[PDB]
This record gives C-alpha cells, structure tokens and sequence, in this order.
C-alpha cells in the first residue's frame, strides 16, 4: 500500500506519502521538486543505513503497517553541498513541559 | 502537487500538501484568495502532531477501512488542543 | 407483543 | 411517534457486531418509543452475534465516555431480512474526529470534571470540556437533521 512518511534535515520536515512499490530514487525525485536540489544531491536513511536507488522503499524496510498517517516513519536527508555530501543531521523537535498537577493520577 | 510551509516557535519548518494544510480551517481561511505561514506560536512538538492530524484526516475521511486512533501523548494534550482549537481543525 | 433484540449464550469471537 | 425509533416488526435478523475500534463498546438499542437501551459491551476487536429484528435501530458508543461511534460508516444501522441465511454484519468504527474533539477526550480522560476550570486553557475550551458526549442531544441533532432532508 503507502508509506506515510517524515524526510527530515535539520530544521526541515517534509510529509509525503510513497507507495510501498516506489523506489528510493522516485522519492528523491520528490524532494527535488519541493526543495530544487536533484537526486544526485541527495542521500535518504533509514535511521543512520543509506539507502540504495534502486531498491523499493517496502525492500527498505518501510512497510505500510507501520509507517502510517498518524505515525509516520522518518526518512534521513542530507544534501551535497558543491562537492561533497554533509553528515546526516535531524535536529529534535521541542520538549513537551512537565504535566500539571490535575492532569496527574 | 502543490505545497505549504509550517514555521513553528523554534523555526522547525514543516512541509505539507496544500490540500492537507486546508483541513485547517485557519489555514483555508487565510489561502483562500484569488507558500510560507508562519505559525511563531505553536511550538514543533505541536505543530509536528498537527501535520500528522492533516495527514490523517485526508487519509481516514470518505475510508470504509478501519480507522485507527489518532495517538495523543499526555503530555502535549493541552498544548494540542489549544493549536486545534486555533487551527479551527 | 413487543419482541426486543437478545443475545445467545455463546463465545465471542476474534477479529483479525 | 418519534422519527428515530425501532418498528415492531417481530421479524427475526441475525445480526454480528464487529468492534473494529479500540474503544470498549456500547450497542444502544432504540426501542419502540425512541428511547436508547443499553446492551452487553463488545472489548475491542471482538465480534458476537445477535438476535435482532428487521427494522430495528442500532447505534454504537464507547462505553466508558459515550464518545460517538460509527456503523458501516454512519449513525445509525437498521437490520435487514437475512438473504440464504447469511447474518447482516454491523462493523463498527471510530469516526474522524476532529483534532479539537480528540483533543477534549484525551483531557477529559486525564482530569476530573471539578478540576477542568483549573486547567491554564483558553476560557471558551472550559464549556466544551462540560460538553460531554450525549446520546439524547445526538439524537435530538439526528432528528433535525433528518427533518432538513
Ligand atoms: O464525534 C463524532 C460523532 C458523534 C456522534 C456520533 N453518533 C453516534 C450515534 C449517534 C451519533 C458519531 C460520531
């Protein structure tokens, strides 16, 4: 079926949906689209293993069951900045404060 | 398609299909006239769970398909609901 | 006569 | 008299809830006056079988809080004949809640009526905290809608 996923690099988060058929080169295509860098500047993860251009994203490991709407897997990116590619950096979203007293048991 | 950006208070950006980001009715709203929405006061552990919501809603609605639950921690229950109380979602 | 809904006594089952 | 309401029709439907939802479920059966009845719960993921009749009406709630449910995607699900003795399947859902009322449910779960004022939330956010799923005023807005149509 589809992935639902997250491609992240640093600050950026980018939502998209694939089909689990599609290749890791068709999603760099997408990325080129939005953010105007071609495929051949890009690197996509899965968690901190570079995924292949050819195989599928479900031979990745992405698989629908888990990688849905309201629970999206995350794709690492990283950019090739003139002539080499940079490390593979995701920063973390905000921490959730502490819960107030009437919400606790 | 054709895509928005979500700037949350810490400068996470968030990119969204224009279609999922008008499950806002805030976001509808301020698009709708005959692109960059800057969001400074819902913070990224916020905004993110928003994102998932839009893709959620766009996936679940008109769906004879068994509908999971759509997952809120405790800890960012308040803060959610002001954001949707906001976003008009 | 008024016949309501009633349930037989038996095991439910799993969905999967 | 009521527009919601079961028709006596004394006519057997064997009928199976399915519970696809991760709620604890509650079958509400209107009688033949409009008033919702409790039945058996259903723990998510079960299915049972039913002994109902055609031209009942069936609606579904979570158990525990009255959240609303859905039946083969809508409000309300009415048995039908059996055709070639096959039961008539009532696959109950949640619905897509909107993000502000998934919301209300996770805060109502985790804080006691008394103390929703204590909450440091926007003031209009206290009311739909006290508004609390209800199957009356649900039926009350079934009704008016149904009379628009
Ligand atoms: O929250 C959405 C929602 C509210 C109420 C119902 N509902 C179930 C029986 C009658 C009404 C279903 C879904």
């Amino acid at each position: 079926m589809d992935v639902f996923l997250m491609i992240r690099r640093h600050k950026t988060t980018i939502f998209t949906d694939a089909k689990e058929s599609s290749t890791v080169f068709e999603l760099k295509r997408i990325v080129e689209g939005i953010l105007k860098r071609p495929p051949d500047e890009q690197r996509l993860y899965k968690d901190d293993q570079l995924l292949d251009d050819g195989k599928t994203l479900g031979e990745c490991g992405f698989t629908s069951q888990t990688a849905r709407p309201q629970a999206p897997a995350t794709v690492g990116l990283a950019f090739r900045a003139d002539d080499t590619f940079e490390a593979l950096c995701i920063e973390p979203f905000s921490s959730p404060p502490e819960l107030p007293d009437v919400m606790k048991p | 398609m054709m895509y928005v950006k979500l700037i949350s208070s810490d400068g996470h950006e968030f990119i969204v299909k224009r279609e999922h980001a008008l499950t806002s009715g805030t976001i509808k709203a301020m698009l709708s006239g005959p692109n960059e929405v800057n969001f400074r006061e819902i913070p990224s552990h916020v905004l993110s769970k928003v994102c998932m919501y839009f893709t959620y809603k766009v996936r679940y609605t008109n769906s004879s398909t068994e509908i999971p639950e759509f997952p809120i921690a405790p800890e960012i229950a308040l803060e959610l609901l002001m954001a949707a109380n906001f976003l008009d979602c | 006569e008024a016949l309501a809904p009633y349930i037989p006594m038996d095991d439910d089952f799993q969905l999967r | 008299r009521p527009v919601l309401r079961s028709v006596n029709s004394r006519e057997p439907s064997q009928v199976i809830f399915c519970n696809r939802s991760p709620r604890v479920v509650l079958p509400v059966w209107l009688n033949f006056d409009g008033e919702p009845q409790p039945y058996p719960t259903l723990p998510p993921g079960t299915g049972r079988r039913i002994h109902s009749y055609r031209g009942h009406l069936w609606l579904f709630r979570d158990a525990g809080t009255h959240d609303g449910l859905l039946v083969n995607q809508t409000e309300l699900f009415v048995p039908s004949l059996n055709v070639d003795g096959q039961p008539i399947f009532a696959n109950i859902t949640l619905p897509v809640y909107t993000l502000k009322e998934r919301c209300l449910q996770v805060v109502r779960s985790l804080v006691k009526p008394e103390n929703y004022r204590r909450l440091d939330i926007v003031r209009s956010l206290y009311e739909d905290l006290e508004d609390h799923p209800n199957v009356q005023k649900d039926l009350e807005r079934l009704t008016q809608e149904r009379i628009a149509h």
